[PDB]
């Protein structure tokens, strides 16, 4: 719901962001402070959804 | 014996290391930007942002 947004922690995994970067099922694919098509190179710790 | 009896020269030397190490210092101020390194910067943004 609204008032109760689910949250994941995502660690020690490879990420593949270029797959649902192609998709096309999403509306608004809007990245801020880095660019969609450079998720591929650098890679970050503590993933939070 | 006495120390300090040269405090022109000194001075002088002075002057010049500590404008040569603010100017190195510079070096990490975002100035405004996201960060104060190009690299990241560059790796992580695209070519038109």
């Amino acid at each position: 719901s609204v008032y109760a947004w689910n949250r994941k922690r995502i660690s020690n995994c490879v990420a593949d962001y270029s797959v649902l970067y192609n998709s096309a099922s999403f509306s608004t694919f809007k990245c801020y402070g880095v660019s969609p098509t450079k998720l591929n190179d650098l890679c970050f710790t503590n993933v939070y959804a | 014996s006495t120390a300090s009896a040269l405090g022109k020269l000194q001075d002088v030397v002075n002057q010049n290391a500590q404008a040569l190490n603010t100017l190195v210092k510079q070096l990490s101020s975002n100035f405004g930007a996201i960060s104060s390194v190009l690299n990241d910067i560059l790796s992580r943004l695209d070519k038109v942002e």
